[PDB]
């Protein structure tokens, strides 16, 4: 059996292999037995005589393959199979077997990883591909990466498998395509330093319907608004999961206490009447969050008298001081205003920020470039808990990991990202294949749209 | 040293601009047009109008009572 041996092993090329592609045949559109060569990189059918992957290797004198789905190398001109040491390493690209260890000896990992093509990087710190419009796509996906508790979940593909789907079940694909993709970047050894979501945002186009369509710019907040909640949808089939493994991270309970009918049209005594009904009062409206929304104070619309075109910058304590029973903001709507106080009862280990920057006015939509001073290593919040709740929790303290920051007009945006590589302190900007370590302070400076943290 | 002084504009501005005036004798003798240019730099215009680049601007200009004025 000649099948170990080769002699065309360094006809390979390694760096021309880009596995992000959809794994269906070129030639003939399937999937089954979809056999990639090695010399050129193209798709086929599968091994067999007169096959396209056959003929393929007898036309261009293509000779060793390669198996998507046994993993198993061949030789399609003579068809025997090939195992080689050296080899073994691109098996490892597309299907990248992470290790419990590895998860264990990652957060304590410092050294920059290695690409064929000579690109340096570290792991997580990955440039996803912008194949069209997927800057918020992009933006998102990263920044839920580099969260431990979503981290260790998925570089292991013996993780997803074991939920139940039912026969309705039309988005499992998401998730195992969201393990796959994130251990394609979360890989040590690559070929490109990059990756292409180019199989990812077709199961979010599949699982989204027409929605969240690659053609135009989506929305950063409404997205993950889904995201998560198919994620904590597929996992638990005709089976209540009311905490699941993204649930128990993001999720935090919330007290609302909600006042109506405030409303002006109402005279002094029918209303003091009305708040003397008991009708209208404060009521019990605890619920769960997946994210806590940000409001921010308007534009100052006009040019301070002093310093022209003053830039608004506000605390983020300011902000934060919406959760708390001090304030109270009226969330008018329709006929009658709803004022609404806010609580904290149960904080998520790692707590979701989005901010309400684009909003539509009576007219037209606009965005409020209102910039926030933030800082990333020390808060505090626990005045915004009730005591009977406050000495549950020991740790009230959040250090910033990912941030979000967008570009221009809401039709024209083009978002960035802020990554924090843990262990380490350095903070990285990726746009789409951007790579820099930035200082503490540009986090600041820069408008932030959605802030991810970490309760430690 | 200077009490009334120092209040006017602040005990900073004071210092820099009795010490560049060689003393409190000294700036006493000084016309207020000529206490106007007290460190008065001669910055070089790059390639801009001289509005731009504050001219005839010395530390009072600098001071923290006048900054808190519109510019005109």
């Amino acid at each position: 059996r000649r099948s170990r041996h080769c002699p065309y092993l360094d006809t390979i090329n390694r760096s021309v292999l880009d596995f992000d592609f959809e794994k269906l045949c070129s030639i003939s559109l399937s999937h089954i037995n979809a056999y990639a060569c090695l010399v050129c990189g193209k798709y086929f059918q599968g091994r067999g005589l007169k096959s396209h992957a056959y003929i393929h290797s007898v036309q261009f004198s293509h000779h060793v393959f390669l198996n998507l789905h046994t993993l198993k190398f061949y030789c399609l001109p003579d068809n025997y199979e090939i195992i080689d040491s050296s080899l073994e390493d691109i098996t490892y690209v597309l299907k990248p077997t992470f290790t419990k260890q590895q998860i264990a000896n990652l957060d304590k990992q410092a050294k920059l990883s290695r690409a064929y093509d000579g690109t340096t990087y570290l792991p997580g710190i990955v440039g996803l591909n912008n194949i069209k419009a997927n800057d918020y796509a992009n933006a998102v996906l990263q920044a839920l990466s580099n969260v431990p508790p979503l981290r260790n979940y998925f570089l292991e593909e013996d993780n997803y498998k074991n939920i139940k789907r039912p026969p309705g079940d039309i988005m499992f694909l998401l998730v195992q395509r969201f393990g796959e993709l994130m251990r394609k970047l979360w890989n040590p050894r690559n070929f490109k330093a990059h990756v292409s979501p180019h199989e990812m945002l077709q199961a979010v186009v599949l699982c989204s319907k027409k929605t969240f369509q690659i053609t135009k710019q989506g929305d950063g907040v409404d997205f993950l608004s889904w995201f998560l909640n198919a994620l904590h949808s597929a996992l638990g089939g005709t089976k209540k999961k009311k905490k699941t493994i993204v649930t128990d991270v993001f999720q935090g309970s919330m007290r609302i206490f909600t006042k109506k009918l405030p409303h002006p049209d109402l005279p002094a005594e029918e209303k003091e009447q009305l708040l003397h009904n008991d009708e209208y009062q404060e009521t019990m409206v605890e619920s769960t969050f997946m994210y806590l929304t940000l409001d921010l104070p308007t534009a100052p619309l006009y040019k301070d008298e002093k310093e022209q075109l003053i830039i608004p910058q506000v605390p983020l304590f300011n902000i934060l001081a919406k959760f708390n029973g001090i304030t109270e903001k009226e969330y008018k709507t329709y006929k009658e205003n709803f004022l609404k106080r806010f609580q904290l009862t149960k904080l998520p280990p790692y707590l979701i920020f989005c901010i309400k920057r684009f909003t539509k006015n009576n007219f037209f939509v606009e965005k409020n470039p209102t910039i926030v001073n933030f800082p990333i290593t020390n808060v505090d919040l626990r005045e915004y808990l009730s005591e009977e709740v406050q000495a549950v929790h020991k740790n009230t303290t959040y250090d910033l990991i990912a941030n979000i920051v967008h570009d221009g007009k809401p039709s024209e945006g083009s978002y960035r990202i802020h990554v924090l590589h843990h262990g380490t302190g350095k903070w990285y900007e990726l746009q789409d294949l951007q790579v820099t370590d930035i200082l503490p302070q540009m986090i600041t400076l820069s408008e932030a749209y959605i802030q991810i943290w970490k309760r430690r | 040293i200077a009490p009334n002084l120092s209040i006017i504009i602040g005990a900073s501005t004071a210092a820099k601009i009795m010490g560049v005036a060689g003393g409190l004798t000294n700036l006493s003798k000084m016309p207020a047009c000529n206490i106007m240019l007290l460190g008065a730099q001669r910055k070089t215009l790059s390639g801009f109008s001289s509005t731009s680049v504050l001219p005839h601007t010395g530390y009072i200009y600098h001071s923290d009572i006048v900054q808190s004025l519109p510019p005109d």
